C-alpha cells in the first residue's frame, strides 16, 4: 500500500480474573 | 425572596441551589459594565440573548 | 433490597469479582461451549470490570491541560512567527498528537463573498418589474419644462384625496368625525394592498421613487430604512447639511383623462403618491442587459434585467491547508532543547506534509464525517453536476395558473324564465325576471388557465446554474451595454461575463451519462455544490467581518505522533497571512486584489498530559530513555516529491533522472496539475499566484488523471522495465488507446486491459484470479476503484450522415418563443419547429459514431516496483534486488499527455522511505536522524 | 392561528447555518417530519378507527 | 357577495400512533401498578420495581 | 427549577458512595413529564415526545 | 459509563 506498517509491538492484551486490571512492567 | 400569606420574612425547607442566588454567569437581574469600555468579559452583558436561547462571542 | 455491601458482597454480586466461567460449575462452562450457537447462555452471567486503583494516576495536583503564551512573536508583512517555550515537568509525559495552536484574529473577505445563490431583497418579483419610480424628459417638452412621467402602482385604497394627500384613517367623535391622513413617512406602506379580489375602489394611494433617484430593476432592489417605522425616504438637504428633521417627500396627484371624466371645471385626483428620494442599491445583483447607456431615470430604463451575482463561498481549507510553512526555506518550524538549541525538525522541499496528511486520515477514519474543531469537511462534487445524467423530465400532465377568482372572465347576464312553455330556445317565449338580479358575474365555457411546465423549468433552472456558469470564458460574451475589469480573475469580471443558456440545455446528451468535453478541465471542486467547501464557510458566518477563533493542528509528521519527555524545549512555528493560500473560494478568484485580508491576534498553544502515576510516569521515562527504545515513524506518503513542467499545447514530457541508487524504491505516481493552480513552496510569498481555488496539489484533489496516453521505463538507458515481456504493448504502458482494433479496451471505455490490470493490483492487490469488486477498506476517497466512471454517448457521424448541416449556436433554436435569444433573458420569438439535436433514437434516427472515455478524479496513477505488479510487502522484492544488483542506474520516463491550452505540470512521485527517528538520551536533549533510502539528502555533502 | 410567513422571510440568516433562537426552546419531534412517528402511524393506517 | 372572497389554507399535519417501543403502555416503576413474576405456592414476587 | 430560575438544584445526598459510577444531567420541561408514581395523572395534557 | 459487561 502507501505507506502503514508504523504499527504497535505485536503483543496481545495481559492475562486477568475479572476481565480487566494493570499490571505495569510485571 | 417567596414566602407570605401567612408568614414574615427569611427561607425555609426544600433549597432551589444555585451557588449564592443570582450568581454571576448569566445575570438577568441586574445591569453589568465592561471592563474600561472594552467589550470583552466571559460573561454575559445583561442583554437579552437569553429570552430566546442563543450564546454569543466575538 | 440494596442492605448488602462491602467487597464479600460485591464478589457474591459480580460486581467486583471473577469472570463468569471461573465461578460456573465446570459441567456448566463447557456446556455453554457445546451449544453456543444455537442456544446462547453469554447473557444470563454478569461479568465484573474493575479499574486499576493505584499506579494508573496520580493524586499530586496537576493540570491536564496547559496553555504556553508565546514567549516571542513577530508579525512580518505575510508571516506571523510564534516561539514557545514548552516545557514537560518531571514525571509528566506529554504526547504531541494533543497539541495544537489556537489563532485568533479577525477575516475579513472581499465583496465577491456571497455565500447563497438567489437575491435577498424581493426575489418573487420578475426580473423586468421596475419599482414605481418617475422620470423626466421630454416628450414635448420645451425649455426648462421637463414632462414628469410616473410609471407605478398605487395598492391601497383611501376614502378622499385633498392637499394632505390619501385619506384613510378616521377620528371617533370628538367633535363630528375628523379625517385622519397617511403619515408622509410610512404610513402609505407598499406591503399593505387591499385584501380581496374584489376592489374597494374610491382613491387609491401609493409610493413613488423620485428621478433623483436612479432606475435599477425591483428584483434585488433595497433601501436601508432612515425611520424606525420603516420609511425609506432620506433627509433633506439643509443649511446644516443632510441632517434635518425633514424628510424628501412629496405628493403628486393625478386623475382620468377627459373634461367629462372627473370634473368639468375640477380635475379631482383619483391617485396619489408619496414620491421620495431614497438609498436604492442593489447588493447581490447585478444588470444583465438595458437599452440605455446610462443608469439614471429614463422611460427605456423601465426595462432592465437582471441576475443574482455567483455564489462564491469563501472560508478556511480543508485540515487548514497552507496555513503553516511546511517543506519551505527560511520559514521552517522548530523544535530543539532549550539548553543545546540544535533544530530536531529539518524539512526538505521534496516533501509534502499537507498532501500526506490528507492521505493519513484517508486511511485512519472516513472523510465524509466532519469535524469542526480541526476544520475537517472534504472537497467534493454533486456526481451530477461532473457528470451530466440526463433522462429528460416527467412532465407528462399539463400544469396550468388560474386567476384568484377562478371564474375567468365574466360577463354580465340577466335573468329571464318563460312565460309559459311551447320549446323552442326563443319560440317557447321567454322575459325578463326580476327576482333574479341583472349584472350577474357568469363564464361561459372553461376558465382562463395559462400552461407552464414545471418540471421542464425546475431542470432548466438547474442545469443552467451548476453546469453552464461553470463552463470556460470561451464560451461567454461581455453584454452591449455594460464593462467589464481587465483582469479576468476579479469576481466582477467572472459575474459580469453571460454565457448562452444553449450551450448546455436540457435537450442535449438526453438520455447519455456523459460529462461534457469543454468540463473535463474545469476544476470540479470550484463550484457552489462542494458541500466541503459549503460546510466550512458556514463553520464561520454570513457576513464578509468574521472574528474568528480556530484550533489548527500540527501535521508534521516526525514530531505529529511523538511522545515528547521531561525536558524544557524551544517550539516555533510561522503561520501565513497570505489570502489566497489559506482561504479556498468557488470560482478561484484572487482574493488580494478582491479585498480580503487576515491578521493574528493571540496565538498560543495548548497541550494536554494524561495524568499518569509519578511512579509510573518515572518508570516509563527510564524505560524511553534507552537507545533500543527510540522512537520511529515515517511520512504517509514517504516519497520524493517533485514537478516537471509540460510546455503549453505539448503532446510529451522528457523526464530524465540521473544516476542513482535505487536501493529500497516503491513504485511511482503520477497526476497531472496546472500551473496556475499550483502554488511554488519554497517562498514566503508567491506574487504570481493570483488563484485561490481547490489547489490540487495539496488538497489530494486531482481531476487532470485521464489526459495520459502512455508512459514507459528506461534503466541504464537501454532496458525497458515493462519489457520483460510483461505486457500486450510490450515495451511502455498504454493508458488510453483512442483507436482500438485489437479489443484491448476494457470496461466500456478508452482504457487498456493493460492498464486496468496494473491498477487493479496496485490497489485492490487482486486481478490474476478474476476482477471483483474490492471490499469496502480496500477502497477509499482516494482509492482507484471509486473515481473511475466509463461514459459513452452517441452523436451524429458527420461523414456518413448525407443531410449533415453544421449549424453553429447562433443558428439553433430549440424553444423558440419560449426562451431568450442567447442570454438568460426574456423570451423572444415564436413556436417554430426546432432543429438543434440530431435524433438518435426512433423512427429517423440519423447514422452515429460512438464516443467512449473515462474520469478518474482525486486518483493518482501508481506503478508498483514490484515484478507481479501487486505489493505483499512494503518493501518490495525489487527494492531487495538493489541490495546486490544496484550500483546506480539512469531512470528515463517519457510520457505522452493529450493537448492543453494552458500550460501544465507533471506530478511524479518517486515512493521511498521517510525515516523520521528520534530519541531523547538525557532530560532536555532530543536528537534525531533523518533517512531516506534512493533519494535522499546529504548524499553528495555532509 | 395564523403566523406571518415574513416571520421565516426565507432570505433571513440567507448563507448561515444556524437554528432559529425560538426553536431551542422547541420540541424537534414534535414536527410533521419525523419520520419514526409518521412510520408508526401509517403502519395503523390512514383512518381514524384502527 | 362578500363570502365569494374568503380564504382557507388546510389544517396541519397531526400524525398519532403507538410510541416508540410501545413506551408507557405498561406500568413500569410504579407500584400499587407494579408487576408479578413468582412461583405458585410460594408467591414470592421476583420482580421489584423501584 | 421554577420558571425564570437560574437556580437549578441538588444539594442532597449523604450517602455512602462506594462503588460510584458517573453522573449525567439534562433538562427537562415539567409539562412534558408524566408522574409514573400515579396510576393517572389528571395534569398531563401533552400528547408529544416525552 | 452507561454499560453492561457479560460472558
Amino acid at each position: 500500500d502507501i505507506n502503514f506498517s508504523s504499527l504497535a509491538p505485536r503483543h496481545g492484551t495481559r492475562p486477568f480474573m475479572g476481565t480487566w486490571s494493570d499490571i505495569g512492567t510485571s | 425572596m417567596s414566602g407570605s400569606g401567612s408568614f414574615e420574612g427569611g427561607v425555609f425547607s426544600p433549597y432551589l441551589t444555585g451557588r449564592l442566588p443570582s450568581w454571576a454567569g448569566v445575570r438577568q437581574n441586574v445591569m453589568g459594565s465592561t471592563v474600561d469600555g472594552r467589550p470583552v468579559q466571559p460573561a454575559n452583558s445583561s442583554t437579552l440573548t437569553y429570552a430566546t436561547l442563543s450564546s454569543s462571542s466575538v | 433490597m440494596a442492605t448488602p455491601s462491602m467487597l464479600p458482597q460485591w464478589a457474591y454480586m459480580h460486581i467486583a469479582g471473577q469472570d463468569a466461567s471461573e465461578y460456573l460449575s465446570p459441567g456448566l462452562v463447557q456446556f455453554a461451549r457445546a451449544t453456543d450457537t444455537y442456544f446462547s447462555l453469554g447473557n444470563k452471567f454478569r461479568n465484573p470490570t474493575v479499574a486499576p486503583t493505584h499506579d494508573v494516576t496520580t493524586d499530586r495536583s496537576q493540570r491536564l491541560t496547559l496553555r504556553f503564551v508565546p514567549v516571542d512573536r513577530e508579525d512580518n508583512t505575510y508571516s506571523y512567527k510564534v516561539r514557545y517555550t514548552l516545557a514537560v515537568g518531571d514525571n509528566r509525559v506529554l504526547d504531541m498528537a494533543s497539541t495544537y495552536f489556537d489563532i485568533r484574529g479577525v477575516l475579513d473577505r472581499g465583496p465577491s463573498f456571497k455565500p447563497y445563490s438567489g437575491t435577498a431583497y424581493n426575489s418573487l418579483a420578475p426580473k423586468g418589474a421596475p419599482n414605481s419610480s418617475q422620470w423626466e424628459q421630454k416628450k414635448a417638452g420645451n425649455g426648462d419644462t421637463m414632462e414628469t412621467h410616473t410609471f407605478g402602482v398605487a395598492p391601497m385604497g383611501g376614502e378622499n384625496i385633498t392637499i394632505d394627500g390619501l385619506q384613510i384613517g378616521t377620528d371617533a367623535t370628538a367633535d363630528q368625525d375628523k379625517p385622519i391622513y397617511a403619515d408622509k413617512t410610512f404610513q402609505p406602506e407598499p406591503q399593505v394592498g387591499e385584501e380581496n379580489w374584489q376592489e374597494t375602489e374610491s382613491f387609491y394611494g401609493g409610493r413613488a421613487l423620485k428621478k433623483d433617484t436612479s432606475m435599477k430593476p425591483c428584483y434585488g432592489s433595497y433601501a436601508r430604512p432612515t425611520n424606525v417605522k420603516g420609511g425609506q425616504a432620506k433627509l433633506k438637504v439643509g443649511a446644516d447639511g443632510v441632517p434635518t428633521k425633514e424628510f424628501d417627500i412629496d405628493l403628486a396627484f393625478f386623475d382620468t383623462p377627459g373634461g367629462t371624466v372627473n370634473g368639468q371645471d375640477e380635475y379631482k385626483a383619483d391617485i396619489v403618491m408619496y414620491t421620495e428620494n431614497t438609498y436604492l442599491e442593489t447588493p447581490d445583483t447585478h444588470v444583465v442587459y438595458k437599452p440605455g447607456k446610462d443608469d439614471a431615470s429614463s422611460e427605456i430604463n423601465l426595462v432592465q434585467q437582471s441576475m443574482p451575482n455567483r455564489p462564491n463561498y469563501i472560508g478556511f481549507r480543508d485540515n487548514f491547508i497552507g496555513l503553516m510553512y511546511y517543506n519551505s526555506t527560511g520559514n521552517m518550524g522548530v523544535l530543539a532543547g532549550q539548553a543545546s538549541q540544535l533544530n530536531a525538525v529539518v524539512d526538505l522541499q521534496d516533501r509534502n506534509t499537507e498532501l500526506s496528511y490528507q492521505l493519513l486520515l484517508d486511511s485512519l477514519g472516513d472523510r465524509t464525517r466532519y469535524f469542526s474543531m480541526w476544520n475537517q469537511a472534504v472537497d467534493s462534487y454533486d456526481p451530477d453536476v461532473r457528470i451530466i445524467e440526463n433522462h429528460g423530465v416527467e412532465d407528462e400532465l399539463p400544469n396550468y395558473c388560474f386567476p384568484l377568482d377562478g371564474s375567468g372572465t365574466n360577463a354580465a347576464y340577466q335573468g329571464v324564465k318563460v312565460k309559459n312553455g311551447n320549446d323552442g330556445d326563443v319560440e317557447s317565449e321567454w322575459e325578463n325576471d326580476d327576482t333574479v338580479a341583472a349584472r350577474n358575474q357568469l363564464c361561459k365555457g372553461n376558465i382562463f388557465a395559462m400552461e407552464i411546465n414545471l418540471q421542464a423549468n425546475l431542470w432548466r433552472s438547474f442545469l443552467y446554474s451548476n453546469v453552464a456558469l461553470y463552463l470556460p470564458d470561451s464560451y461567454k460574451y461581455t453584454p452591449a451595454n455594460i464593462t467589464l475589469p481587465t483582469n479576468t480573475n476579479t469576481y466582477d469580471y467572472m459575474n459580469g461575463r453571460v454565457v448562452p443558456p444553449s450551450l448546455v440545455d436540457a435537450y442535449i446528451n438526453i438520455g447519455a451519462r456523459w460529462s461534457l468535453d469543454p468540463m473535463d478541465n474545469v476544476n470540479p471542486f470550484n463550484h457552489h455544490r462542494n458541500a466541503g467547501l459549503r460546510y466550512r464557510s458556514m463553520l464561520l458566518g454570513n457576513g464578509r467581518y468574521v472574528p474568528f477563533h480556530i484550533q489548527v493542528p500540527q501535521k508534521f509528521f516526525a514530531i505529529k505522533s511523538l511522545l515528547l519527555l521531561p525536558g524544557s524545549y524551544t517550539y516555533e512555528w510561522n503561520f501565513r497571512k497570505d489570502v489566497n493560500m489559506i482561504l479556498q473560494s468557488s470560482l478561484g478568484n484572487d482574493l488580494r486584489t478582491d479585498g480580503a485580508s487576515i491578521s493574528f491576534t493571540s496565538i498560543n498553544l495548548y497541550a494536554t498530559f494524561f495524568p499518569m502515576a509519578h511512579n509510573t510516569a518515572s518508570t516509563l521515562e527510564a524505560m524511553l530513555r534507552n537507545d533500543t527504545n527510540d522512537q520511529s515513524f515515517n511520512d504517509y506518503l514517504s516519497a520524493a516529491n517533485m514537478l516537471y513542467p509540460i510546455p503549453a499545447n505539448a503532446t510529451n514530457v522528457p523526464i530524465s533522472i540521473p544516476s542513482r541508487n535505487w536501493a529500497a524504491f516503491r513504485g511511482w505516481s503520477f497526476t497531472r496539475l496546472k500551473t496556475k493552480e499550483t502554488p511554488s513552496l519554497g517562498s514566503g510569498f508567491d506574487p504570481y499566484f493570483v488563484y485561490s481555488g481547490s489547489i490540487p496539489y495539496l488538497d489530494g484533489t486531482f481531476y487532470l488523471n485521464h489526459t495520459f496516453k502512455k508512459v514507459s521505463i528506461t534503466f541504464d538507458s537501454s532496458v525497458s522495465w515493462p519489457g520483460n515481456d510483461r505486457l500486450l504493448t510490450p515495451n511502455e504502458f498504454e493508458i488510453k488507446r483512442t483507436v482500438d482494433g485489437e479489443g484491448y479496451n476494457v470496461a466500456q471505455c478508452n482504457m487498456t486491459k493493460d492498464w486496468f490490470l496494473v491498477q487493479m493490483l496496485a490497489h485492490y492487490n487482486i486481478g490474476y484470479q478474476g476482477f471483483y469488486v474490492p471490499e469496502g477498506y480496500k477502497d477509499r476517497m482516494y482509492s482507484f476503484f471509486r473515481n473511475f466512471q466509463p461514459m459513452s454517448r452517441q452523436v451524429v457521424d458527420e461523414v456518413n450522415y448525407k443531410d449533415y448541416q453544421a449549424v453553429t449556436l447562433a443558428y439553433q433554436h430549440n424553444n423558440s418563443g419560449f426562451v431568450g435569444y442567447l442570454a438568460p433573458t426574456m423570451r423572444q420569438g415564436q413556436p417554430y419547429p426546432a432543429n438543434y439535436p440530431y435524433p438518435l433514437i426512433g423512427k429517423s434516427a440519423v447514422t452515429s459514431v460512438t464516443q467512449k472515455k473515462f474520469l478518474c478524479d482525486r486518483v493518482m496513477w501508481r506503478i508498483p516496483f514490484s515484478s507481479n505488479f501487486m505489493s505483499m510487502g512494503a518493501l518490495t522484492d525489487l527494492g531487495q534486488n538493489m541490495l546486490y544488483a544496484n550500483s546506480a542506474h539512469a531512470l528515463d520516463m517519457n510520457f505522452e499527455v493529450d493537448p492543453m491550452d494552458e500550460s501544465t505540470l507533471l506530478y511524479v512521485v518517486f515512493e521511498v522511505f521517510d525515516v523520521v527517528r528520534v530519541h531523547q538520551p538525557h532530560r532536555g536533549v532530543i536528537e534525531a536522524v533523518y533517512l531516506r533510502t534512493p533519494f535522499s539528502a546529504g548524499n553528495a555533502t555532509t
